[PDB]
């Protein structure tokens, strides 16, 4: 959990929603890439970004990751209820494993 | 696509247990297979995959002492489609590992992220007591 | 590798042994007829290519854009996730449309090129 | 929006240069049956050859369209470029130069010997 | 000049007359007529595709990446060029063409793999 994001972050529906994920400069984000996940409590995950630039398939145009040195970030157009989920960071490598971040938890105002 | 896996199992502390992930409607050799760890004090955290095709095992070194992965041959369906099974073994249980415990399908063969999940089973409960 | 043995590889991966592919009185009667469509096969494939400019290559890019109706996939969807056998049945009901499209280009592309040439 | 095969013969020449593909596909696709049928095979391989030899010799093969460093001889025709391009089918313009054409292909043959050797020439200057 | 008139010519003479000869390699008794067809076809096609495997397709002349290994022959250019013919000099490399052969089409693969990138 060497990664970390903000506890929550929230919006009114319809906004847009940023999430950061951080490091040590060692572990994010050069040389390496940064996958993003919804992960539902009591549910499988559904994952959303790949390398930190593209959607998975079957993911809702909405979503979109952003990629700098020192951080990298997602999100969310359209802020819709489906989305008051938790989510989480992961760095990998092609040769190395997932290290999941601390979370985040999305909120709706209203 | 899916994978099923072991219900959930009690297990005394010391003990060993073995889940099971039944996979099919994809090829079996084709893609990754992912242990997923979910504990409420750690969060998420990955355990480690083993390839269906070559046997070849990436651990993190947390589990590397501990868990012990195998596949079995996978017997076709359709040319494009294949059934098997991925098992795992965590030997020497500890009430640190008990968590909701997740096996999921790699997402795609000669890309950079090969072995990321794409998709997962419904996971199952492991708790220990003593 | 050999021959076809890229086949259960990725679309991507086998781009690097098209190389290797490229390549290749009862009795004497049906070697005859067997000598005659070997090389009926060889040109149908030459008489394309020689049509499509592409003559010479074993990867020529083209002028025709993709249409995604053709497929929706994403490059990495496409190159890495696919066999050419599975690719080659997504795109069954269209492959005779897009090497009309790589046609008509073609002739465009010639006729331009004639023109360029003319004012020269 | 295609005419179809041969669908341009009667089109002026400067139109049927926009159908050249059309053609230019199908000239392999189109007991004592049997016989027959295999003579009709190898003919349409010898007839789609035939055209194909003369273009690999003048260098134009690979290309529909084929410009070359002969000139033009008032000779074999003393029409201005409208009077072909924009007045004739090129069923027309076969007749008129129809005692040339051996002509015309042999110059194109040694022109193109003679530019291969050139750039054999000057490539070896380098 | 004619077919094969320039054979007895020097090689750099004979030079002039490559399409002279690439010209007219195409053109019970029904079978061996056609055996015989289908087999001028053949050479043909078998010359034209290892032009193509040399990447030297549609060229009267082509140059490629393949150094000349003095071994075949010590010869200068001017002695080769100017006071031999065609069919004494492949007479002089007749065992070593079959190895000259693969070199030029293993130096093609290594350009095809270039042009990829
Ligand atoms: C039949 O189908 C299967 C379906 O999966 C095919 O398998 C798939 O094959 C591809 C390669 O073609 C694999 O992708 C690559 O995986 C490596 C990581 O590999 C892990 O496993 C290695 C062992 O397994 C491989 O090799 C054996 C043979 O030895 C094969 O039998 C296997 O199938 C695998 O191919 C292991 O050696 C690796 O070690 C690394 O990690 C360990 C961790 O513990 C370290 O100790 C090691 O030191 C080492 O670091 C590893 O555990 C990735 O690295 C590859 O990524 C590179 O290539 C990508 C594609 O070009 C590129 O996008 C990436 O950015 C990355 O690029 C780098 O490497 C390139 C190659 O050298 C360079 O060109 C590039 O410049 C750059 O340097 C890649 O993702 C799939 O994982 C594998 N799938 C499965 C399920 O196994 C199989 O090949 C098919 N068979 C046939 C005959 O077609
Ligand atoms: C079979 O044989 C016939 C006869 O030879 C071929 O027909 C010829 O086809 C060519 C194709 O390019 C024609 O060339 C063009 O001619 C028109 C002439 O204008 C006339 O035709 C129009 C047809 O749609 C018509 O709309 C015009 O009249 C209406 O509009 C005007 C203007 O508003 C109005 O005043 C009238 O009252 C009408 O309402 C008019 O009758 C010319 O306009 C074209 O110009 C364009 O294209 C050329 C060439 O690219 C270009 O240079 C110009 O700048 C411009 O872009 C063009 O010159 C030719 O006229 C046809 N000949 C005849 C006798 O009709 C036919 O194609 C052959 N068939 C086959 C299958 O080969
Ligand atoms: C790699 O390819 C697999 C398989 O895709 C299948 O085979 C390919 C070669 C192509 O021919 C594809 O057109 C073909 O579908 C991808 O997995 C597939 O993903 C889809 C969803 O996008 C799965 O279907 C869904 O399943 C869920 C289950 O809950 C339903 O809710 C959905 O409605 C939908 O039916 C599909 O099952 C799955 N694989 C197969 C064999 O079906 C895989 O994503 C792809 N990898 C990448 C990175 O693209
Ligand atoms: C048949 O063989 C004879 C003898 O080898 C050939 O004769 C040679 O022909 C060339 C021209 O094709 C002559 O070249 C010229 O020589 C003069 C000097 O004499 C030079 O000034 C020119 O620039 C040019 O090089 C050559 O001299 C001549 N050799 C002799 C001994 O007379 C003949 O050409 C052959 N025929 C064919 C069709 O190859
Ligand atoms: C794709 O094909 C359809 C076929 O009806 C066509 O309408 C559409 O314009 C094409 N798209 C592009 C970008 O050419
Ligand atoms: C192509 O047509 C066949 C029926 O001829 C159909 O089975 C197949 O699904 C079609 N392919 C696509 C991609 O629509
Ligand atoms: C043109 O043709 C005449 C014969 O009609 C010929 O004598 C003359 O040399 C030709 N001109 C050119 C440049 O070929
Ligand atoms: C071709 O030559 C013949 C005489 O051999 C002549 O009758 C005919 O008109 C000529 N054709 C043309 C198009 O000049």
């Amino acid at each position: 959990s060497v990664l970390t994001q903000s506890a929550s972050v929230s919006g009114s529906l319809g906004q847009s929603v940023t999430i950061s994920c951080t490091g040590p400069n060692s572990v994010c984000c050069s040389h390496k890439s940064i996958s993003w996940y919804q992960w539902p409590p009591g549910r499988a995950p559904t994952l959303i970004i790949y390398e930190d630039n593209e959607r998975a398939p079957g993911i809702s145009p909405r979503f979109s990751g952003y990629k700098s040195y020192w951080s990298a970030y997602l999100t969310i157009s359209d802020l819709r209820p489906e989305d008051e989920t938790t989510y989480y960071c992961c760095s990998y490598t092609h040769n190395s494993g997932c290290v999941f971040g601390t979370g985040t938890k999305v909120s709706v105002l209203g | 696509g899916q994978l099923v896996q072991s219900g959930a199992e009690l297990k005394k502390p010391g003990a060993s247990v073995k889940i099971s992930c039944k996979t099919s409607g994809y090829r079996f050799n084709f893609y990754h297979i992912n242990w997923i760890r979910q504990t409420a004090g750690r969060g998420p955290e990955w355990m480690g995959w083993i390839s269906p095709y070559s046997g070849d095992k990436n651990l993190a070194p947390a589990f590397q002492d501990r868990v012990i992965m195998t596949t079995d041959t996978e017997v076709p369906v359709t040319s494009f489609t294949s059934t098997g099974a991925a098992y795992m073994e965590i030997r020497n249980l500890k009430f640190d590992d008990t968590g909701t415990y997740f096996c999921a399908k790699g997402l795609l063969r000669d890309g950079s992220s090969t072995w990321l999940p794409y998709l997962w089973g419904q996971g199952t409960l492991l708790t220990v007591s003593s | 590798l050999g021959f076809l043995g890229a086949a259960g590889s990725t679309m991507g991966a086998a781009s690097i042994t098209l190389t290797v592919q490229a390549r290749q009185t009862h009795w004497g009667i049906k070697q005859l007829q067997a000598r005659v469509l070997a090389v009926e096969h060889y040109l149908r494939d030459q008489q394309l290519l020689g049509i499509w400019g592409c003559s010479g290559k074993l990867i020529c890019c083209t002028n025709v854009p993709w249409n995604s109706s053709w497929s929706n996939k994403s490059l990495d969807e496409i190159w890495n996730n696919m066999t050419w056998l599975q690719w080659d049945k997504e795109i069954n009901n269209y492959t005779q449309l897009i090497y009309r499209l790589i046609e008509e280009s073609q002739n465009q592309q010639e006729k331009n090129e004639k023109e360029l040439l003319e004012l020269d």
